[PDB]
């Protein structure tokens, strides 16, 4: 337990508990035991695993494996064949080759989806000052930060940045940024009183990292290093065990079954080449050939071009992303948590509403002023503008004219800067409104008067009056004014105007607003003369009974288009809670106003007042929503938190730690949510790390947040979580469809090998020819795949139950093993034995044929019709064995990938050709095809003859069985949804 | 339940099975419709056979080609050269002949229906004989005990394959490397000029001439030094039979190793 407890300890307790004096400080020496028993106070970085060594296990898994084991039989039979000097089988070379580099260019495709690989806690360490004043021995000089240890007095002043958790024991008018603890910039007040239960509130605690504003203090080291509070937030974003992806979960997940089948078909044909006589070493290489054939060399790779090509595509809306598997995971995403503040909000404070004329008037907060606006025709209302215009210090820099009033620079305080945007854009140009009616008298805003005045000159020459005009906080505004302005005529302050005031004034604080009022008063020339001599030492004005003119409140508004992008989301199934270090009131009214919270929906709390009930009573079933701050949320159990989610579907967290909303995270992950985090803040780097997709604001996106996160939105507009939700579950839908298409050719390229072994015809397919259809002729229209769009509305789809909906489930395989695949497999043969009889082979005398076949000592091997051929001859007529098969699988894969173009619209509805991409594909098939069929050389080099015209016509049969026995089982499910038809021979 | 019921597991297994028939049965069909495009007598296409492939006897192989090593003093080493030899030239007895006929023309020999036994057309006798000195008479050890072997010659059969008719295909063999310290490989052949009869040709296919017997030539080497090593190239000189391919050694073409130990 390393929290901190100093805040409420006295002088006399810490000067005990840390052997220091709270005005001299530690002796130079005991600070430096401190240093040798505590270490460097500083952040600890930890090293995550070398750059060389990740790569390393991108060449083990499943596939990978199988591959290297069967380079390595190619090798031992290189060598073996080669130890007895036999020079044909450098093939066995070659092929040992061509697998490593299948491994090791698919070991480059699993690394190279990793864009960035920048360090989290290089951010952090960005954050933390170079130098502090120190007092030991009581002498106060600069030191390096990374020397202070608990115990030591330091001094902060205003402009640098707090050098570690310090107790403060004196402080002048000092405040602080907390933004990284809190995730807001309002500076906050130290001072050396417990203020509070948490020293996370209380305002005698300053926190290492944060950024002094103003003001001096001096206090008491309490923690340094990793056990600060900034160093326990980035302990939390490093060390996060690194969980797998969604996607990559699905990856694994058919590998592991395809490595399996794999190693099932190798090891018992194994077991029956030996059981049918073959020796040791040849049944070894069948298990080679087999791995070869089963496994599909190309179909990782396809599956990286699919999610880079997606990538691209998010890219181009301005949504950017660190690695390719985060290109998937807002399409099964079943829960978002949502920073608010320059989140779902500006993080900019702005006018949003007004009470003047005895209503409440709604301004246009949005940062395009794409809104709303309200009306501005009263005469109650000009004089309230000039008011709220005049009576403002803060100033516009020079030459942003070009820049929207929303994103100019302003000087001066978030207040002040709220109201002078707001008039510059309720009228042209406030500056210049406001140069035209000289001040001649002011008095700042100031603790002791608790308002801010000023008294002007007026624009019209006629005119010699002067106006006073006045703000502060609300009530003690009203207490100095007599009379109001309402609806054209002024009306004297009676006790039902101060109370319709304070109606208003508690509402606007009920919407967790920040409130202002605004009075005026128009100055006689008759007491005030055009020159009178305004001292405000003296205070010859009035100061009292002045006209109200109106309230004016102020809130961190949503971003434009984060209200309907919220809509877009539930609208898809996905829960959206908010997750926020703000105070619970602001909080809950940005939740409603963005969607969070729907109309109607109720707290326990809401209900309570409605039926004027206490709140042990209200059913907490009747209430959609919930608000929990963090100190509740510190004192529930988990039993109670989960209870929470479950019984309020509207659930907003309110001033939650860092570490409080990873645990809410993880909460929903537990459950069986795939979670996504939206942030920006240094206090939103742990959740984001732990949510299976973190996205961080590119703007006002802090780097600890940036670097964090697995996306990044390089313009800010919300509404990219709805494009990432459609296009990740565009790609695994179209996913899906380009595995089936790539497996389902692996059974053709099995089979030839199953019926040569057990057969002993002569060999029908060749393993150089095999990785020539798995690494190239086919992979093309399977990326093409990529580009299919949405057989359904999906947007309005839930979210994909990430236990029974996965990438390839035992309906796909088999079918696509065990019956598109035989169908192959079956054209394949028939091709096969076509072109062998009319060469001269009848199928008869194939079975048992391949020793004689395959034998150098035979030179005149008699065929059906008793002619005599070469081994040379025969080799050659394998290879157009080869090229037939190879022709046969191609012809297929034209119908393959049109049925996988939809699993169950059918081809004619949708058509065939809406997917140009992948009739490019098919053509650039074809073409590669030819080339290596007909260029001359072939045959020689990569073993294809150029076959018959009949050759490629004999499996064409099949394939237009193959579009027509798909196209009516997908008819057959969209006419029977409940059948048998639908439950086993959908996939 | 191994995944689903075993009532489902059952339905599951009839379907697969009958997609299995049905698949295996459409497959039979195209093999059967196959077997009737295909004619009996001439293959539909020639591709890989465009040139023919040649052998020698006796044909022993030692690595990466033909290699024979006999010792003229032990007849132990020649003992199973000349056996297979005599051995292979059992087929061309008078009696193992008595299938086919005597043919004079010294041309082509084209037969168009079928007038030999049994639907079938005439082969072309060839008798051991034929190879006189080269035969196993009276030299049953076929000139190796004298160091002066003979080997036999055999072309590849191919249907309808015409070898050229401005006259008989002949072989020719020297030797690969012609020694510089030496004279050219000095062979007599039998028959006369080491030719293949015109009327051997053309084959017609087992079915219509199942007694057909490949014409021979035997080359007698009557030069070749004692302890040495040579290689030796045997071609079939015809204007339709090419020795070219690098692909294919035994293309219009045999070589072999040869080494006659004294
Ligand atoms: C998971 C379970 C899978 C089950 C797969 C089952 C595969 C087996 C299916 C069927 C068995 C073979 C069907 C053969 C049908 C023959 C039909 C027929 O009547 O034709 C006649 C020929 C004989 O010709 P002839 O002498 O009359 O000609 C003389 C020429 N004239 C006629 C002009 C004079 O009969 C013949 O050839 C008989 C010899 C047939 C050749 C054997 C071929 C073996 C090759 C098998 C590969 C199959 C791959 C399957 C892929 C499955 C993927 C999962
Ligand atoms: C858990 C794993 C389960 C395993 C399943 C086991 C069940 C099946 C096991 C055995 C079935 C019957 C086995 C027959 C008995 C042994 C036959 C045998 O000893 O023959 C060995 C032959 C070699 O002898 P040769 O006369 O050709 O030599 C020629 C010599 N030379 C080259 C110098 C000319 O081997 C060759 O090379 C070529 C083969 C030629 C002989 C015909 C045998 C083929 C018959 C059936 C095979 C089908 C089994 C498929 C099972 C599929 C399960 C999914
Ligand atoms: C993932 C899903 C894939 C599923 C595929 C799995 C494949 C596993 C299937 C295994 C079945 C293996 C069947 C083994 C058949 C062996 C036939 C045999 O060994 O039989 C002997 C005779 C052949 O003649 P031979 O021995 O005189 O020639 C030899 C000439 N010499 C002696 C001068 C060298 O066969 C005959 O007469 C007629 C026999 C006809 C054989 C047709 C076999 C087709 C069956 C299935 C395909
Ligand atoms: C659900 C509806 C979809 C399926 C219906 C389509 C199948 C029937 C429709 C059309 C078939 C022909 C389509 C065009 C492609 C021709 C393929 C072919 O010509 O294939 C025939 C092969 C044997 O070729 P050949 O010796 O006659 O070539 C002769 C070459 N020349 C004449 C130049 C010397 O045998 C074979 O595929 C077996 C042919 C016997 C017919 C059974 C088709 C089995 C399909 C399943
Ligand atoms: C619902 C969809 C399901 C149906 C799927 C249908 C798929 C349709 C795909 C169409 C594919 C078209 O393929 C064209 C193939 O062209 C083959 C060319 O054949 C040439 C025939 O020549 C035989 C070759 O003999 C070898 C010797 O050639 C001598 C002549 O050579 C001249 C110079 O050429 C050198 C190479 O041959
Ligand atoms: C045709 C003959 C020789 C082979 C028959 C063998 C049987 C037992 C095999 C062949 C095809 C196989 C099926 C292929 C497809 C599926 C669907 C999958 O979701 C579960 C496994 C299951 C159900 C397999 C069970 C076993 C199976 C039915
Ligand atoms: C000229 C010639 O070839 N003669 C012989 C002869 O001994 C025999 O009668 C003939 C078959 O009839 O076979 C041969
Ligand atoms: C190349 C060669 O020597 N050819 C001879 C030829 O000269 C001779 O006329 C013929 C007799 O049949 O035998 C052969
Ligand atoms: C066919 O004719 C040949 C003639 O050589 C004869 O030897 C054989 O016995 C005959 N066989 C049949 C089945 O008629
Ligand atoms: C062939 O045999 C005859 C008869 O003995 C003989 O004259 C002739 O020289 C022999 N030729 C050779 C090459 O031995
Ligand atoms: C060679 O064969 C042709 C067949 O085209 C024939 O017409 C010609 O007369 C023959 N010539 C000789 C010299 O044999
Ligand atoms: C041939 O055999 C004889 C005796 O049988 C032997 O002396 C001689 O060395 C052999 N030749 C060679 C080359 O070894
Ligand atoms: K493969
Ligand atoms: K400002
Ligand atoms: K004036
Ligand atoms: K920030
Ligand atoms: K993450
Ligand atoms: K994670
Ligand atoms: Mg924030």
């Amino acid at each position: 337990a390393m929290e901190i407890n100093d805040h409420q300890l006295s002088v006399a307790e810490l000067e005990q508990k840390y052997q220091t004096s709270a005005t001299k400080g530690l002796s130079a020496s005991l600070a430096a035991e401190l240093l040798l028993r505590d270490g460097p106070n500083a952040l600890r970085p930890p090293r995550g695993t070398p750059e060389y060594v990740k790569f390393a296990r991108q060449l083990a898994g499943g596939l990978q494996c199988l591959m290297w084991v069967a380079a390595a039989i190619c090798l031992i039979a290189f060598a073996i064949q080669a130890s007895e000097g036999d020079l044909t089988t450098d093939d066995n070379l070659y092929l040992a080759l061509a697998l490593i580099a299948v491994v090791v260019v698919t070991g480059c495709f699993g690394y190279y989806q990793e864009f960035k690989s920048t360090n989290i806690i290089a951010s952090f360490k960005n954050l933390v000052p170079q130098q502090a004043t120190v007092i030991r021995d009581g002498d106060k000089f600069q030191i390096n930060a990374d020397q202070l240890v608990v115990g030591d007095l330091v001094e902060m002043k205003g402009g640098d940045r707090v050098p570690a958790d310090i107790r403060i024991l004196q402080a002048q008018g000092c405040k602080v940024d907390n933004s990284s603890l809190t995730g807001e910039s309002e500076p906050q007040t130290r001072s050396p009183e417990c203020t509070h239960e948490s020293p996370l509130e209380t305002r005698n605690i300053a926190f290492f990292s944060t950024m002094c504003l103003e003001g001096t203090a001096q206090g008491l080291v309490v923690n340094t290093g990793d056990r600060t509070i900034i160093g326990r937030i980035a302990s939390l974003a490093s060390g996060v065990e690194n969980e797998k992806t969604p996607i990559a979960i699905e990856i694994e997940h058919f590998v592991d079954i395809i490595a399996g089948l794999a190693i099932l078909f190798g090891a018992t044909f194994f077991i029956v080449a030996m059981c049918i006589g073959y020796t040791f070493l040849r049944a070894m290489v069948f298990f080679m050939a087999i791995v070869v054939a089963y496994v599909p060399e190309g179909l990782l790779a396809t599956v990286t071009v699919c999610l880079s090509l997606t990538a691209k595509r998010l890219a181009s809306k301005n949504c950017v992303v660190k690695n390719l598997e985060a290109v998937e995971t807002l399409g099964s995403t079943s829960v978002i948590c949502s920073d608010k503040t320059g989140t779902l909000t500006q993080n900019r404070m702005t006018v949003s509403h007004l009470w003047f004329d005895n209503h409440i008037h709604s301004a246009d907060t949005t940062e395009d002023q794409s809104g709303q606006t309200f009306d501005q025709s009263s005469e109650t209302w000009r004089a309230l503008c000039r008011v709220l215009t005049l009576c403002n210090r803060a100033a516009f820099k020079s030459g942003q004219d070009a820049v929207p009033v929303p994103k100019r620079i302003v000087i001066g305080d978030a207040s002040e800067t709220a109201l002078l945007k707001f008039s510059e854009l309720t009228l042209g140009n406030a500056m210049g409104y406001r140069e035209r009616f000289p001040k001649v008298c002011e008095i700042p805003f100031n603790s002791t008067n608790k308002f801010q005045l000023s008294i002007h000159t007026l624009e019209d020459p006629r005119d010699p009056r002067h106006v006073l005009v006045m703000k502060g906080a609300p009530e003690r505004v009203l207490e100095r004014c007599s009379s109001i302005l309402i609806k054209g005529q002024e009306l004297p302050l009676d006790e039902q105007w101060r109370e319709a005031f304070q109606t208003a004034y508690l509402s606007l604080g009920g919407l967790g607003e920040r409130v202002l009022g605004f009075c005026q008063l128009y100055l006689s020339e008759k007491d005030y003369p055009p020159g009178y001599a305004f001292d405000v030492e003296a205070m010859n004005f009035p100061t009292s009974g002045l006209c109200f003119a109106g309230l004016v409140s102020m809130i961190d508004p949503p971003r434009a288009t984060v209200p309907d992008a919220v809509l877009k989301c539930r609208t898809a199934g996905i829960r959206v809670i908010m997750v926020t270090g703000d105070h619970p009131i602001t909080a809950k009214a940005i939740a409603a106003s963005v969607g969070i919270i729907s109309e109607g929906s109720e707290t326990v709390e809401d209900i309570a007042a409605r039926l004027r009930v206490p709140v042990d009573q209200v059913n907490r079933k009747d209430a959609r929503a919930c608000v929990i701050n963090g100190m509740q949320l510190k004192d529930m159990d988990p039993s109670e938190l989960v209870e929470a989610l479950r019984t309020h579907p509207e659930m907003v967290f309110a001033r939650t730690s860092p570490q409080q909303k990873l645990v809410i995270v993880e909460s929903c992950q537990r459950l069986g949510a795939i979670v996504a985090v939206t942030g920006d803040g240094v206090n939103d780097s742990p959740a984001l790390k732990k949510a299976d997709i973190g996205v961080a604001m590119g703007i006002a996106g802090s780097d600890a947040a940036k670097n964090a996160a697995d996306m990044i939105l390089l313009d800010d507009n919300f509404a990219s979580i709805v494009t990432g939700v459609e296009q990740g579950r565009l790609i695994f839908d179209n996913l899906k469809k380009s595995i089936a298409y790539t497996l389902t050719k692996n059974i053709p390229e099995l089979t030839p090998w199953l019926i040569y072994i057990t057969v002993s015809v002569p060999l029908p397919l060749g393993c150089i020819t095999i990785l020539f259809i798995e690494l190239c002729t086919d992979i093309f229209p399977s990326v093409s795949l990529a580009y299919e769009k949405a057989e359904s509305d999906i947007m309005h789809l839930r979210p994909r139950n990430p236990k029974r909906d996965r990438l390839v489930n035992e309906p796909l395989a088999a079918y696509s093993y065990f019956q598109i695949g035989a169908i192959q497999s079956f054209a394949g043969f028939t091709d096969y034995f076509t072109a062998m009889a009319q060469e001269g082979w009848f199928p008869l005398l194939c079975v048992g044929l391949r020793p004689q076949w395959e034998n150098h000592h035979l030179q005149d091997l008699q065929d059906s019709y008793g002619q005599e051929w070469t081994f040379g001859q025969r080799l050659y007529q394998q290879y157009t064995c080869y090229t037939v098969f190879f022709i046969s699988i191609e012809m297929c894969q034209i119908a393959d990938v049109l049925i996988r173009k939809t699993r169950r619209l059918s081809a004619f509805q949708q058509g065939f050709f809406r997917n140009r991409i992948l009739v490019i594909a098919i053509v650039f098939q074809v073409c590669i095809g030819c080339f290596l069929c007909y260029c001359p050389g072939m045959p020689n080099i990569f073993n294809f003859m150029p076959i018959r015209f009949q050759w490629w016509l004999v499996p064409m049969p099949f394939s237009l069985l193959i579009f027509v026995y798909d196209e009516i089982r997908k008819l057959g499910v969209r006419c029977c949804p409940g059948s048998w038809w639908d439950q086993e021979l959908y996939y | 339940m191994l995944g689903r019921t075993l009532s489902r597991w059952v339905w599951i297994s009839l379907y697969y099975v009958a997609f299995y028939v049905v698949m295996s049965g459409i497959f039979a069909l195209c093999i059967y419709v196959l077997m009737r495009t295909i004619d009996p007598y001439t293959p539909d296409y020639q591709d890989q056979l465009k040139s023919p492939g040649v052998t020698l006897r006796p044909d022993v192989y030692g690595e990466k080609g033909l290699d024979i090593s006999y010792n003229v003093s032990d007849s132990t080493t020649w003992a199973g050269l000349a056996h297979t030899l005599h051995r292979f030239l059992a087929g061309y007895s008078p009696a193992a002949q008595e299938g086919s006929i005597n043919c004079t023309s010294e041309k082509y020999f084209f037969q168009e229906s079928f007038l030999a036994p049994n639907h079938t057309k005439f082969s072309c006798k060839f008798t051991a004989d034929m190879l006189q000195n080269c035969s196993g008479r009276p030299d049953p050890t076929f000139g190796f005990a004298e160091g002066k072997p003979c080997f036999i010659i055999k072309m590849n059969r191919i249907v309808k394959f015409l070898p050229g008719n401005s006259t008989a295909p002949r072989v020719d063999c020297a030797f690969l490397d012609q020694p510089r310290d030496g004279p050219p490989l000095q062979v007599e052949y039998f028959p006369a000029n080491g030719t293949y009869s015109l009327h051997y040709f053309p084959y017609y296919g087992k079915k219509a001439q199942p007694h057909y017997s490949n014409p021979l030539v035997a080359a007698k080497l009557l030069n070749v030094p004692r302890n040495r090593d040579v290689v030796i190239v045997c071609k079939i000189l015809a204007e339709h039979v090419s020795f070219d391919n690098p692909h294919d050694p035994y293309e219009g073409k045999v070589e072999f190793k040869l080494k006659i130990q004294k």
